[PDB]
């Protein structure tokens, strides 16, 4: 699925990414149904941005404003992601 | 690993 965040200056997204360290991508891991990705949100804050566009605790992340993180270390999916400022575009799968 | 509240 893909949620498009807009969040304003003063709040964050409301979710926790969490995943493999990196600095630079690596590499052969293959990502399969059970394992769809490095990095995922560990949680969801109810009424926050994420939760209120259907996003979820467990949720794999794919894809950062158009740009496929399946294999990208945290430290970079972050930095993609505070790129975009108070708009995110999120490509997940549920493992579920 | 790590985890980042965003």
């Amino acid at each position: 699925s893909v949620a498009i965040l807009q969040k304003r200056d003063h709040e964050g997204f409301g979710f926790v990414l969490r995943g493999a360290k990196a600095e630079t991508p690596i590499e052969e891991f293959t990502p399969t149904p059970a394992f769809p990705a490095l990095q995922y949100l560990e949680s969801v804050d109810v009424e926050g941005v994420a939760w209120k566009a259907g996003l979820r605790t467990g949720d794999f992340l794919i894809e950062v404003n158009g740009v496929n993180v399946v294999k990208v270390g945290h430290k970079q999916v972050v930095g993609l992601i505070r790129q975009g400022g108070n708009r995110l575009v999120m490509k997940v799968v549920s493992v579920t | 690993q790590l985890v980042t509240s965003l």
